[PDB]
């Protein structure tokens, strides 16, 4: 029972939960914890695009990939920064 | 000697990193004739003895560029 | 043609293997040797076409671990430097 | 013994009478298989360069010189 | 165990001639000067900035 | 030796070591056989065909539609 | 020659059906206090405190102080 | 080959040595063939290429 | 011959990316424009020396230089080599 | 609407008809039982086919009351986790089943009422979310596992092999109950929704961990809690031994990712390092005993309890990766450590002697048998290909991560594989033959045969392709980890 189409669940943000209080509205705070991951998600996704752009930037340039990729390998390294669940340095959503 | 292949003339061409030196802009037409030419070494030497040359040019400078301070360190000691 | 180079040694090991008893003592041995020199003549080819043609060749199959941002493929590399070895392990494995 | 177990790779010496008819239907076997993995690679092979001379690829492959750009994979 | 005494020497052999190439020094006999490139010793394709 | 025909009427051994009965009769299907055979069948059409038609929804694809969307606005 | 079965040699029925009931051999002995105290107490303490330890200079190097745990 | 008191070899076959004669000729003329053409590059006389 | 050239010939244009070179570690030009001429054809006079000790030890010379059947220090310096530096020894012995 | 509820009803329906049966109708016996069991296959199957794997809640739920005020109820529902481990539970009972088919004369119809009950129970386990329901199944399986192994163990001294089983059981389980009553008596209810959105305390989180971790450290081999397993799992039946390592391994070690982790995120951080350095020696330890032991079962049972406190570590390590990469090793382990076991089975039913002493040169005959073997030992061996290594590298990089010294004592286990696993293929299939001992022996008919052909389609498929099997599940995963924390 679902249109063909891809889902969307919401977007903007869930007014419900309060940083201040966190365990004070639980109806609205599982909402927030899938929205923390629903947009995590698309980070890491993005990363992932940026970095086929970057394989295939090293896979047409040549040898003058030092000097003809740079604006992108700076666009990969702060992506890895504060990307999913991977590293120490959780990023501050 | 000094070189006049620079810029997009360098970078356009697909020589690899380490042999850029000093003197290397007659290796476009070396690696254009030699790669055609199915990297025969017995059919490419007219744009190959001149590029040897060079690289024995630079040698010999260099180490003449160590020459002066091999005959100036007796000074120190 | 590229996925050949590396398939048809597979196949024929799989098809002598499981079929070893409807082939002979020689007709694996002409089997499956036939299908190696038939790769090496692949592996040659494409050394001509790259080594000297220099364009290496690029390719991806399927993901094998899609995880996230851990991307695993069963893609290939046939680069200059790989063809070379293309020609060493192909050639002195039909020899043997 | 040997003629006992099943030996599912072949016995020591398994010798089929019909041995030929069967490596003809081995080798034909290979080949009929073999076209769908070079079918199905030729959508497949992407090379952006082009190479300095024609090679004898570009009639099963079409893959070569149009992935130029990179700012819109 | 009297195997371990010659290991000691066999290995001892190969880090005492491994010191002696320390004792001649041959990093500053060599008869040439370090290699220099142009563009500060191409920064720009070696990376940098542009 | 390449041109002889094999000295071997038939492949040595028997396939499951169960002897084949005499020529003109079935193989005599046993009781677990022929419903673990049709589940087996079901089982490959379902994942077949069921697998191979359950829409792409996860949170990879969407993720990747977003992301596709997102990253285009720079400006 | 018709048993499928093995034989099932004297010799090796204590050997097999000995070592599965060790509790009587291994109760009060000298060489036994040794070894559990420097394999069953020694070892466990050097590699929890070298964990501890790893995850303290991960902490320093991002600066952020290290939890008691 | 003749047989002997215990050595009754067997002489090689026609291809088995003509074969590797006329191969290994081919290396013994090679060897001097790239000591005569090339052969002046390592030696410390007569640098080749325009030397 | 045909690959001495072609492949180390001062900067071929074939390699492309497949190999990388770092402009600093890069001492090939004057690996043969200043070999000193007593060095490089060196190893052909370790050669040399080496066929003919070979060749006296085991062809003519073998009287007293084959078999040494002294006291000690040469039976073990036997031993040592021919257990390979007694690797498989040491080792099994102290680690498996 | 293929629901839940008729999952758990297929079987229960299957073992009341049996009850029913004259002993003498062997035939039809038999054949309802596996028919039952291959329907709730199916069944299971195609709810992999309805998934939708797009949801953070959970999946079907069926709600029945348990108490006058509806305080706590009969709550079903699987999220992205427990669907795998339902779908290869209804699998492993089918195989259950054909494995003991032969033989089935003197086990009677009591065999297949026991594998029928402990499956709609283990059934029942994964999927119930309420914490309370949850132990009262998740304790119920001690009776089938009890009676499985006393009533058609294979040698005599089963009576001992059995207590041990149930009171490590039943000390780890007491214990945990007594948490559970903690957190009834404080919260007011043991539903998963709302307890996992209930501020708790810090001091009183510790005391609940290790509660929890009192009976979750015995179903997984533990360092101090192990000895169990091998001593009550040599002496079992092969049809049911093949699920002791098969889905009874597998609840406290998913029982940590449903009701451990999201439950208690501020005292699994400050208990990592404890779980760290009691899985990193166990590897190694376990490991070590293996070596040195005769027995063709017991072996098995000590790689099974390496390879689950590997996936323990990855587990622990919260990551996005290392939760799946635990979850797909814990499928492998459980198709490939029930493989080995029916391999090593197949033996004992023909020659009944369990000693890799008088096994030897099985190459020389029943040749498929040692295919099938070495297959299953590359299989357990770690190697590239298989579902195991995607379930291990994953194990790896989700420690390596986190901690760097953790990666490499884990990492010396799948080095220490090649020791035991191997060493055991050398020495039993590919020795010099004997006739002193065998003097006879035969090779796998048709049913052995086929049992093994789901084991390697499913190895294979979960090896070089298991996209699908973390498509399913990136949700679930990605929603355990991010819990508590906004950051
Ligand atoms: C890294 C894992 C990759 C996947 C694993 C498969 C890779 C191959 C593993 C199996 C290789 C063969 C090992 C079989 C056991 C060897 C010992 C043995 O039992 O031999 C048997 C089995 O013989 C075989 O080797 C059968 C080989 C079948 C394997 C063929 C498949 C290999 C390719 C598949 C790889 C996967 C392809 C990719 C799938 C997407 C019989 O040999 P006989 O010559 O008859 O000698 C026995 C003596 N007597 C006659 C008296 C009985
Ligand atoms: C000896 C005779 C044995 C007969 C078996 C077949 C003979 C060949 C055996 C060789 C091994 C082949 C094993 C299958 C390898 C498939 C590898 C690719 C599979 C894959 O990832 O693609 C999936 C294909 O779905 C599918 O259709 C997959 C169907 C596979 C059915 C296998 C049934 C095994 C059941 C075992 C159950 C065990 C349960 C354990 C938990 C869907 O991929 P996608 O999501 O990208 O869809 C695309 C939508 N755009």
């Amino acid at each position: 029972g679902r249109k063909k189409g891809l889902p969307e669940f919401e977007e903007s943000a869930p007014d419900g939960f309060d940083p201040e209080n966190p365990y004070k509205d639980p109806v609205a705070m599982v909402e927030m914890r899938e929205h923390i991951v629903r947009e995590k998600w698309i980070q890491i996704e993005k990363a992932k695009i940026l970095r086929e752009k970057v394989k295939w930037c090293y896979r047409v340039e040549g040898v003058n990939h030092y000097q003809k990729c740079r604006h992108l390998v700076q666009q990969y390294l702060d992506s890895t920064r504060g990307v999913g669940w991977g590293k120490d340095h959780r990023p501050i959503s | 000697k000094k070189m006049i292949a620079t810029q997009e003339e360098m970078s356009a061409a697909k020589i690899a990193l380490g042999s850029r030196d000093m003197c290397a802009h007659l290796l476009i037409p070396l690696n254009k004739c030699r790669q055609a030419e199915f990297y025969l070494p017995w059919k490419c030497e007219d744009e190959r003895h001149v590029y040897e040359k060079c690289e024995y040019e630079l040698v010999m400078e260099r180490m003449l560029a160590m020459k002066k301070i091999r005959e100036e360190e007796a000074l120190a000691k | 043609m590229y996925l050949l180079i590396v398939f048809l040694p597979l196949l024929g090991s799989s098809v002598a293997g499981f079929f070893g008893r409807f082939l002979g003592s020689e007709g694996s041995a002409i089997m499956t040797t036939t299908c190696v020199s038939f790769s090496s003549i692949l592996s040659l080819i494409a050394f001509y076409e790259v080594a000297l043609g220099a364009s290496a060749c690029y390719l991806r199959i399927a993901p094998w671990i899609s995880s996230e941002m851990f991307d695993a493929s069963w893609g290939f590399l046939f680069d200059s430097l790989t063809v070379v070895m293309l020609i060493v392990v192909t050639f002195i494995s039909s020899l043997v | 013994f040997r003629a006992k177990v099943w030996s599912m790779t072949g016995g020591p010496n398994c010798r089929p009478k019909h041995w030929r008819r069967n490596t003809a239907i081995a080798m034909f076997g290979v080949f009929l298989v073999c076209i769908p993995i070079a079918k199905l690679s030729a959508k497949l092979e992407q090379r952006p360069h082009m190479p300095v001379r024609p090679i004898p690829s570009q009639i099963w492959c079409k893959n070569f010189g149009t992935k130029d750009d990179y700012e819109k994979e | 165990y009297e195997a371990l005494a010659w290991l000691s020497g066999g290995l001892g052999f190969f880090v005492g001639l491994g010191l002696l190439a320390v004792l001649n020094d041959k990093a500053s006999k060599v008869p040439f000067t370090p290699r220099v490139y142009p563009y500060d010793n191409l920064r720009v394709e070696l990376g940098g900035e542009p | 030796r390449w041109a002889t025909p094999g000295h071997e009427e038939r492949p040595k051994g028997y396939f499951m070591n169960r002897t084949p009965p005499a020529p003109g009769q079935s193989r005599k299907w046993e009781d677990w056989e022929l419903p673990c055979y049709i589940t087996s069948f079901l089982t490959i059409v379902i994942l077949g065909v069921g697998l191979n038609a359950k829409p792409d929804l996860s949170i990879e694809t969407w993720a990747h539609q977003k992301a596709l969307e997102r990253l285009e606005m720079e400006k | 020659g018709g048993g499928m079965e093995t034989n099932k040699n004297k010799f090796i029925e204590d050997w097999g059906s000995a070592r599965e009931n060790l509790e009587h051999n291994f109760r009060w002995t000298r060489r036994n206090f040794a070894l559990i105290g420097i394999f069953g107490i020694a070892l466990p303490i050097i590699v929890y405190k070298g964990i501890v330890k790893d995850f303290h200079m991960q902490d320093e190097d991002a600066g952020r102080p290290h939890r008691k745990f | 080959g003749i047989t002997y008191k215990g050595v009754t070899v067997h002489t090689p076959k026609t291809w088995h040595t003509v074969t590797g004669k006329g191969l290994c000729a081919v290396m013994w003329f090679w060897i001097l063939y790239r000591a005569k053409q090339d052969g002046p590059v390592v030696m410390g006389w007569r640098h080749p290429w325009d030397g | 011959y045909l690959a001495k050239d072609m492949m180390i010939g001062l900067g071929t244009n074939f390699w492309a990316n497949s190999l990388l070179v770092l402009p600093k570690n890069e001492i090939l030009a004057e690996s043969e424009f200043a070999a000193p001429t007593i060095i490089k054809l060196i190893p052909i006079l370790f050669s040399t020396l080496g066929a003919f000790v070979a060749y006296n030890v085991n062809l003519v010379a073998d009287q007293f230089q084959r078999a040494f059947q002294t006291s000690t220090f040469c039976n073990r310096l036997y031993s040592f080599f021919n257990k390979r530096w007694f690797f498989d020894q040491v080792l099994n012995d102290f680690l498996v | 609407y293929f629901n839940l509820s008729g999952l758990i009803l297929c079987p229960v329906l299957g073992s009341i008809i049996l009850l029913f049966i004259p002993n003498s109708r062997i035939r039809l016996i038999r054949l309802i039982g596996l028919c039952a069991s291959l329907i709730t296959f199916l069944y299971s199957l195609v709810l992999w086919i309805q998934f939708d794997s797009s949801t953070a809640k959970f999946q079907f739920v069926e709600s029945l009351r348990w108490l006058p005020y509806e305080n706590i109820n009969f709550y079903l529902g699987i999220d992205g986790i427990s669907l795998f481990f339902v779908i290869l539970t209804t699998f492993l009972i089918p195989i259950c089943i054909l494995v003991g088919w032969s033989g089935m004369r003197s086990y009677g119809k009591e065999y297949i009422i026991a594998f029928l009950i402990c499956e709609f129970l283990m059934i029942a386990v994964f999927c119930m979310l309420d914490l309370l329901l949850f132990y009262v199944f998740f304790e119920s399986v001690l009776i089938p596992m009890f009676i499985i192994i006393g009533v058609w163990g294979s040698r005599q001294r089963k009576i001992k092999a059995a207590y041990q089983f149930f009171l490590y059981t039943l000390l780890g389980s007491l214990f945990m109950l007594l948490a559970i009553l903690l957190i009834l008596f404080q919260t007011g209810t043991t539903d998963l929704q709302i307890l996992l959105t209930t501020e708790f305390s810090e001091r009183r989180q510790i005391f609940l961990w290790i509660a929890f971790f009192a009976s979750f450290a015995v179903k997984v081999p533990m360092v101090p809690v192990h000895i169990w397993l091998p001593e009550a799992h040599v002496e079992a039946p092969t049809a049911g031994s093949v699920i002791l390592a098969g889905i009874l391994l597998k609840f406290g070690t998913y029982g940590f990712l449903r009701f451990s982790i999201p439950m208690f995120p501020e005292a699994t951080l400050c208990f990592t390092p404890f779980i760290y350095t009691l899985s990193a020696i166990a590897i190694i330890y376990t490991s070590l005993t293996t070596l040195r032991q005769i027995d063709l079962k017991k072996i098995i049972a000590y790689s099974s309890v390496a390879h689950m406190n590997l996936v323990t570590i990855g587990m622990f390590s919260l990551n996005i990766q290392g939760i799946g990469g635990s979850i797909l090793l814990m499928l492998s382990h459980g198709l490939v450590s029930s493989a080995l076991f029916l391999c090593v089975g197949v033996l004992y039913d023909r020659h009944k002697t369990r000693l890799v002493r008088y096994y030897g040169g099985l190459v020389s005959t029943m040749p498929n048998f040692s295919t099938i073997f070495f297959f299953f030992t590359l299989a357990n061996m770690s190697l590239p290909g298989t579902s195991s290594f995607i379930g291990e590298f994953l194990i790896l990089v989700g420690a390596f991560q986190r901690n760097s010294l953790v990666a490499t004592l884990a990492a010396l286990g799948m080095i220490l594989g090649a020791a035991y696993s191997l060493w055991l293929y050398n020495r039993v299939v590919s020795g010099n033959l004997k006739p002193d001992f065998l003097h006879k022996f035969s090779d796998l008919n048709g049913r052995e045969v086929f049992i093994f052909i789901p084991f390697l389609v499913g190895l294979v498929w979960m090896g070089v392709y298991p996209k699908v099997f973390l498509d399913c599940m990136h949700t679930s995963v990605s929603n355990l980890v991010q819990h508590g924390k906004f950051h």
